[PDB]
């Protein structure tokens, strides 16, 4: 319906509508440096699978969304499955997902994967609201589990909304997955 | 082979190249196989491209409201005539030599037909189309393809199973709304998933404890498992109540409950209302599966149901592409559709927290089927049968169960047995033979 | 490499000097900022915007690499590149995507130019930096085939033109002898 | 099989494991297959390593200007004696146990031959060499290998086609200069490209609009398609004019035109001079292909490309694309020619880009079980009763050997597949094993 | 096939899919194949999971000291019951339906056996276990599996070879300590490595110059090559000396040399002591190999030995997984172990500077075996034989060589010939046929360390 | 991991403190500049130069990873690494390539060490940093085989020595159990 992916997302009604303005900040600009420091620390949390810590860096009005991508013709005006996403999460769903890992009864991840979230191509934007940044990144996930199967890649882009609360926190995440058909056993991870 | 008929399963059938090559010339050449729902192409010109194994088909809606399936191939030298997954077009240009097709399949442009081919005597253009699927049919808007040109109809095939199918796919005169699919490759044999959904209640407590423990849900053995025609399924026993009490106890609104009664039969109603069995999971042979569950809602202690349709598309003896769809009645409240989808995403599909652990089980089983030990093992699928062939428990009577086919209560392996019985029946069929089409004649 | 390229006669000959700049050096921060913004452009296939960031005397070159013995003194196919482009050819290449009749990229690939290992050098000319980067391109198209990687190193010559940096030379060292991608209907 | 002979193509032949296995034991075990040009190893010691499917050969220039092809294998326990693609060496050491070979093949070092093997009676070292290719030959400096030790000669195979091949590969007494190849893997059956270049004019308008539109170029149906011996090709009709005018209209300088007449026959000249047909694309059975075009310059200037369709599987090919130009061409001409090459064909070619999309997409449909039920139509040029749509060009209209026509047609594809089927029915090549060291 | 028996090798046997499938049904269906050492599971509940080709086995230690191998499969619907490579557990839960098994294999939990299966008449639980390997045995704490349920015993199979195996694996009454494995994939046929280690001295000068040149080492032709039973090996000729002098000359301590004499027989001693042949490499049919070397130590000019045990696990016709282990006598000084391992890391295994080059050679030979030329070549492996079949040099006499089997000095290809003769004998055996087990219608292994 | 390593007795025990530094902190910028310069060295296979940026008490360690259950309290092969090197062994490894008689790398590989996710810590000693990076190595050799990825994390200990930082400790957390590369005749 809308024209972010966040606005088109079925469960994106309560999501923050803050958007970017200006060109990107310089790479010595304090706000950029903060954003960068944030995304790299996340990465180390997500590698170690510190999902409780990670969640405390996520606002209570978070929209965490990664739509299904579909291959489409050039002037079709879309490239995601209408009304279908891989992830379309609020804070409650995200925390209940993490709760799951915490029970240690999430069999598909005992034993655990080996995760390496590679983060690159970071760049920051001022927004149309006070305590808010827009951060684009590229994230390549490398994953390996057990002693038979080859490892999987997952390539994506992200637009994030960061929000100042005392510390920076994650208010919106839109993941642009670079594959139509995923090649991973599951998405019992986070991007 | 005789072993399957006694409920003992040669473990090698889930990772054997030869059995796959065979399955392809039998099961997948002679079965009705799901490709799409109508509701996925509502407008004129709307299309999805879906596959029967490695065969690509355009499913599109014409400008009279009708639906067609077209082999995704230009009639000249083979180029696919539509290389996107979905979209909207009123025609399809082939970029090799510029032949073009109306979205109902009728050829339009064939450059230099007169000068270069010598007209109709050189190549037949008059009333040519993109090739139709060998056989196309549908039921409740669910569109199937069969590779056998002489198959029975989809309705003859599905038989009494349409009775159960309806609960999933016809809850109103309005029809069904299906979205998706999410698509992802798993290293498990197509068969394991279908069996699970067909009649595996036994797994639920163990595999999915995590999902009970995190408080996502509000007697498992008390459910009925049923089989009719080519399909079968699982159910939950509800508390005492009427049809409206029980529908509502499961999260359906009164007006949705009322619209249900307009399209369900007295019998179909009685299974929920009197017997108190509500659909859970089901499979249709060979690779179509359903699940219906009602987790607790986010803000409080009500429950709300979701429906998933899924196709186990086979890639090899040891790889499947799961196509998971979300489905909900077209007339359900807009708030209801959102919640139902939310539960869906959390429970099944590419990020489902049930599916995660199910696929682990299946992938692991695919792993043991790889070795040489697996060609020496008959796994045991005989639960519900003693050693002398007598039943552990009894069939449900017509008084206890009002739906067609046969039903029981308790954990059992009856439906797995029947699925694999069907599999064996199909493996022994002769290879489908079909005369070659000479395109342009 | 630029000097050995068949079509490199008109190419800028500026080269690095000294050791790499610190990572807080303004001139490094600009060079980095440039390369990440290019990436965003090349992902979105904004080839026209991209092309306006490229000087009119550009040499854009990516030789064919060949596996050779240790003291052979060359590791590229003599007189044969993948890309050997000036501004004319690069624009006519982009013009082609602009027609929307470039069939191999309708539908479009899904692209992810990952850029890493950036470092900057002062040159032997006024308004010129040399920038080294590593680039890993991930590419997926359609719903059957697995995705491709392309790995490469780059040396770039950036040139100051107003309040803006621009690309004057690009040498791409591709990390494969035989390419595993359907085509190079993309840019690096 | 009887279908191919009627111009109807079983759809599954472009993605069938069994047919690939068969091809390997027939087509690729019995044909002359290109590997390299002389000009790629000009100096003594120069070598390239090139493959015939999965067999690795060293093609090297010796120190008398001669050329050899040696199976890339130490005679002891089979290690590859040369693990680089190209370079310059007067010998190849084997690192496993230190046997060494002159670059003409003759063995030099065989350690502890006497003490260990027991001399000659234990192992034959006297006048041994790296194994020769089963059959080696060349034409216009183009070097071919044939895996059948009893093949006919290359000249005999190529027959009348040498007449056309000469336009692409002998424009001067100086010889040809080829560079490359660009190498990349594509998910398309090896045959589809061979066919395309053999005689597909039809595709050009539609596949390559993008390239006209961008003004890269300055009557397509008016071109002749010819077939002679085991190969065939496409051509462009040129405006009226003499040999020199027409050669020049296409981008050849005057002194290049003059050098061409030294090496081309009157008959080879008349095809350009009188008939007005200038080579475009061509294929030689099975997997060798040529293209000649003259885009606008950054005036027009021609480029040439030679390419091998090396088959990896039933659904994968390695394209090896070469640039070629006459050696005596002006240095400026060479640079412009190559620039057009880079822009049109090869690993970055804007033509090839779209051509490979077509082929790749065909290979996709060939994958399924529907493919095993379709015969595609390749009968353009033939009516239902078998009568020709249009007539053969007469000897007055066309002065080159074989048979020719004008107009869009599918004659050449039909003949290439006919050859493919004649070869697929041959019996498996059988060759006595060599006992190395006897 | 008759060609092998003449020491002429059809080139295609190192990259041929049909021959691999055949090997699988013969060689790998009938042979004792190594999985693990006892010292890798010292405590109760310790376990490794190891693979015979694509079959997964839990090798675990019970709470009485005994060792079991169990097919890694739940008895219900076939899910692997342990999804880690190693660890410690006194039971394994299957997460599909919750059946549970003690670590000696015996079933504990079977949910709703009574209500759902109908008790014992439905499914047999009484005294059930995870499935035993078809055949299990060990020697010097090296545990083997054999998929033929009617194979001969390991000891029968190994025969006279145990004489040499003891040099590598029984240096004390304390037993052996093996650690690892390092595991990595190489694109080389399983066979080539096995043949190399079996008796390729000839390669060493050329392949491994780099390692001498960098001064990591302190007459190669003078070594003996020996073959007994199903295995063979390479050795180094040592300077004149007694047993203690020659063991010491190679880096063993004196109390280590003494502890060896407690377990080696007079004959086993005499091969080192009198004959002056110290073990180097060795292979056991089909895919087990050893290497024993003594590089110079870091801080000085002493030398110190290391041992490696490796399995060549075959993945396809053209891929192998190397499983490289380190091994040292358990009673060796703690300082000796560290140095021995250091040398091991530098020389063999995933980061080995020898192995690097050896694997190059093999991978490159696999490459030539791929093509159609290789189906028309017989490679020559006749070194040591003349054209009329007469020997180049003589057998060593009993006075010159005190160990069982046969042995010569000089570069030769006798052991490769004998390894391939075995391969051929195996390849012509009939398909093993085994009645199927209907699940539901283990003898602890005594330690040997 | 450095403390559990068999040959780690002589290794520095300095560990991190505080939270990570800001990305404009001089010390972070030095550490980053260092890892990127190493990358360009390891790509160009300049192993001698590389070796001069390594302290004489280096511990350079890359254990074998093994898939284990959640509460098992280890995920490496007890007493078995891929690399467990000191300066002496590292230099003898390099000496070997220098001979040009390391056959498995003549012809050479093509290497690209991608370094990302760099973050720095203050330590409990004076002239010492702890530097976390992710490293992805892409490697291609010859004209037949597919390229290989090696993924890993590293913790490094940097030490100030003159006007220069040097590598005192490296622990490599390889992200695979079974390696898919021909060898580790490279450095990470
Ligand atoms: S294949 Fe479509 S126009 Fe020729
Ligand atoms: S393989 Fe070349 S000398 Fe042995
Ligand atoms: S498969 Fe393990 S308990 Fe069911
Ligand atoms: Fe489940
Ligand atoms: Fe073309
Ligand atoms: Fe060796």
């Amino acid at each position: 319906e809308g024209s972010t992916y966040s606005e088109q997302a079925v469960l994106g009604d309560h999501a923050s509508r803050v958007t970017r303005t200006g060109t990107p900040l310089r790479f010595d600009d304090r706000r950029h440096l903060d954003a960068h420091q944030f995304l790299i620390d996340e990465a180390y949390l997500l590698d170690a699978q510190e999902y409780q810590t990670w969640l405390d860096n996520i606002t209570d009005d978070i929209h965490y969304l990664m739509p299904v991508r579909v291959t489409t013709a050039l002037n079709s005006g879309f490239d995601t499955s209408p009304g279908m996403a891989h992830f379309d999460e609020n804070k409650y769903s995200l925390s209940r997902r993490v709760a799951r890992f915490v029970t240690e009864h999430a069999w598909t991840e005992d034993p655990p994967s080996r995760l390496r979230h590679y983060i690159t191509n970071i760049r920051t934007f001022l927004t149309d609201a006070e305590d808010h940044l827009v951060v684009e990144s590229a994230e390549l996930l490398f994953r390996s589990r057990g002693d038979v199967n080859e490892s999987a890649l997952v390539s994506c882009g992200r637009e994030d909304l960061l929000r100042r609360v005392g510390e920076w926190k994650l208010a919106r995440r839109t993941i642009f997955v670079d594959e139509s058909v995923m090649r991973m056993q599951n998405l019992a991870v986070f991007l | 082979m005789e072993d399957i008929r006694r409920g003992m399963i040669p473990a090698h059938i889930y990772n054997d190249k030869e059995i796959f090559e065979r399955e392809k010339a039998t099961v997948f050449s002679r079965s009705w196989l799901f490709v799409a729902h109508e509701s996925e192409v509502p407008q004129a010109g709307d299309y999805v491209v879906r596959r029967v194994l490695e065969d690509s088909f355009i499913i599109s809606r014409d400008s009279k409201g009708g639906i067609r399936a077209m082999f995704n191939m230009c009639l000249h030298r083979g180029m696919q005539v539509c290389r996107a997954e979905m979209g909207n077009a009123s025609n399809f240009r082939c970029p090799y030599h510029g032949w073009s097709y109306r979205n109902d399949g009728r050829i339009i442009g064939l450059p230099f037909h007169e000068e270069a081919y010598g007209g109709e005597e050189g190549f037949k253009k008059k009333g040519q189309t993109l090739l139709p699927a060998p056989n196309l049919d549908s039921y409740n808007g669910m569109i199937f393809i069969n590779m056998d040109p002489n198959a029975e109809s989809l309705s003859d095939y599905l038989g009494d199973f349409k009775f159960y199918l309806d609960y999933y796919t016809k809850q109103s005169e309005s029809g069904l709304e299906v979205r998706g699919p999410q698509r992802w490759r798993v290293k498990a044999n197509w068969k394991i998933g279908a069996e699970n959904f067909a009649g595996d209640m036994y797994h639920t407590p163990q595999t999915h404890t995590s999902v009970v423990e995190i408080g996502l849900f509000r007697k498992r053995k008390d459910g009925a498992t049923y089989w009719a025609g080519p399909g079968g399924g699982t159910t939950y026993k509800l508390p005492d109540g009427t049809f409206d009490e029980r529908m509502q106890y499961v999260g359906y609104t009164a007006e949705m409950t009322d619209r249900a009664k307009e399209v369900w039969s007295d019998e179909q109603q009685r299974v929920i209302g009197a017997d108190g069995f509500m659909i859970s999971a089901a499979s249709v042979f060979p690779n179509l599966s359903f699940v219906h569950n009602w987790p607790k809602v986010e803000d409080g202690d009500d429950v709300l149901p979701f429906i998933s349709i899924r196709l186990w598309q086979p890639i090899s003896e040891n790889e499947t592409e799961v196509l998971s769809f979300f489905a909900v009645d077209r007339s359900a409240p807009e708030e209801f559709k959102k919640k139902s989808y939310k539960a869906y995403l959390m429970c099944f599909g590419s990020t489902g927290m049930f599916e995660q652990d199910d696929v682990e089980n299946w992938v692991s089983l695919t792993n043991t089927s790889a070795g040489s030990m697996a060609r020496r093992l008959l796994l045991n699928s005989r639960m519900g049968l003693l050693e002398d062939g007598t039943r552990v428990s009894d069939e449900l009577t017509a008084d206890e169960f009002h739906g067609p086919g046969t039903a029981q209560v308790g954990y059992n392996e009856a439906n797995q047995r029947k699925l694999l019985e069907m599999w064996a029946d199909y493996l022994e069929k002769p290879a489908l033979e079909v005369g070659p089409t000479s395109v342009g004649t």
